[PDB]
């Protein structure tokens, strides 16, 4: 039962008057917990799961103090890769961060993440050792020699290694009820003709958490891989998620094609046919 | 809780 | 680069006439993140419809999902349109309950 906390932040330009439009929001594990969004009226941190809003005000005001420092950072950086680049000011740019710990079932640090990407593309990232850094052009290397003259990766792996870690677990605590929580899938599967030679067969997951789930076709024991469709694990809107997998096969053989469900839910994967 | 601060790039 | 979303339009549980439900749009996949997401009822807009907020896969491409209330019926189609830079015209994919 490893656990993960990842906070991201996406800040778009606006060309003109504006100011840049920023969204942060961290998650526990698959769940959400805060958001800031520079545009909203209460210019503060916002809870979005129940466990945090036990927080007292002096958490809400140094995460709101914090957060809103980093919007103007990003602010200031927006035009510092604009110079970079050559980029004229009429154009939108977008400055996305991700960053986080895992922990183990110990509770103790296990991995840590901080990356930047530039309208949608890598741009300097910290090494799984905590100690360096991969820059993907020579305007990344500008910034890295900067990180690296302010020893940054030292004060970044503090964080990750200390604070992150430390709140995870607290939130862990306080959420545990719900984060701690396996939800299994409830598997069906459905089937619809499409001629006489052929019909679908959709194999079905639903009100699964957390959201990693494996489905697999096997047709006469073997991994079925032609003609199979499968969709991206999305949310059910209830903190559980969904997913499904299809093939298609020669109509009246559906006997020989299994669904397989792997889900950390379940005590064994779970087989099902129509 | 968030970082302290975002860095210069 | 830009990235053209991706579109699913499901309830949050299976649909039942007459009982009530969710109807979601979950939308990924794209680039950059200015985006309209509407579900539709007979093709009209549907008003009180929330959304997730903006947040992004390992690829940096964004992810939103949008939703709200309905009770699905047999005479009513839903579906879900969604309108990108990337989009010569809006797309709009239908509600099936089976997919």
């Amino acid at each position: 039962g490893s656990h993960s906390m990842r906070y991201f932040s996406t800040s778009v330009s606006r060309p003109g008057s504006g100011e840049p439009r920023f969204i942060a929001v961290g998650y526990v594990d698959d769940t959400q917990f805060v958001r800031f969004d520079s545009d909203a009226a209460s210019q503060r941190m916002e809870p979005r799961a129940p466990w945090i809003e036990q927080e007292g005000p002096e958490y809400w005001d140094q995460e709101t103090r914090n957060v809103k420092a980093h919007s103007q950072t990003d602010r200031e950086n927006l035009g510092t890769l604009r110079g970079y680049y050559n980029q004229s000011e009429a154009g939108s740019h977008t400055i996305q961060i991700m960053y986080g710990c895992d922990v183990g079932s110990d509770g103790r640090f296990l991995r840590g993440y901080e990356q930047h990407a530039y309208d949608g593309k890598d741009y300097i990232a910290l090494n799984e050792d905590l100690r360096s850094w991969t820059a993907a052009d020579m305007a990344a290397q500008i910034t890295q020699r900067k990180w690296e003259a302010a020893r940054r990766a030292e004060q970044l792996r503090a964080y990750l290694e200390g604070t992150c870690v430390e709140w995870l677990r607290r939130y862990l605590e306080n959420g545990k009820e719900t984060l701690q929580r396996t939800d299994p899938p409830k598997t069906h599967m459905t089937h619809h003709p499409i001629s006489d030679h052929e019909a679908t067969l959709r194999c079905w997951a639903l009100g699964f958490y957390p959201a990693e789930i494996t489905l697999t076709w096997q047709r006469d024991g073997e991994d079925q891989t032609q003609d199979t469709e499968l969709v991206e694990t999305r949310p059910a809107g209830d903190g559980t998620f969904q997913k499904w997998a299809a093939v298609v096969v020669p109509s009246g053989e559906e006997q020989r094609y299994t669904c397989h469900v792997q889900h950390e839910g379940l005590p064994k994967p779970l087989t099902l046919r129509w | 809780q968030i970082m302290y601060n975002y860095p210069a790039m | 680069i830009q990235r053209t979303p991706k579109i699913q339009v499901y309830s949050r549980h299976p649909a039942e006439n007459g009982k009530s439900n969710f109807l979601n749009c979950y939308v990924s996949g794209f680039h950059p993140s200015d985006i309209e997401v509407d579900l539709l009822k007979n093709g009209e807009r549907i008003e009180k419809v929330e959304h997730s907020d903006l947040s992004f896969s390992k690829d940096w491409s964004f992810y939103l999902l949008y939703y709200t209330e309905f009770t699905p019926t047999e005479k009513d189609e839903y579906a879900c349109r969604v309108n990108h830079v990337t989009l010569s015209q809006p797309k709009i994919v239908k509600w099936d309950r089976d997919m």
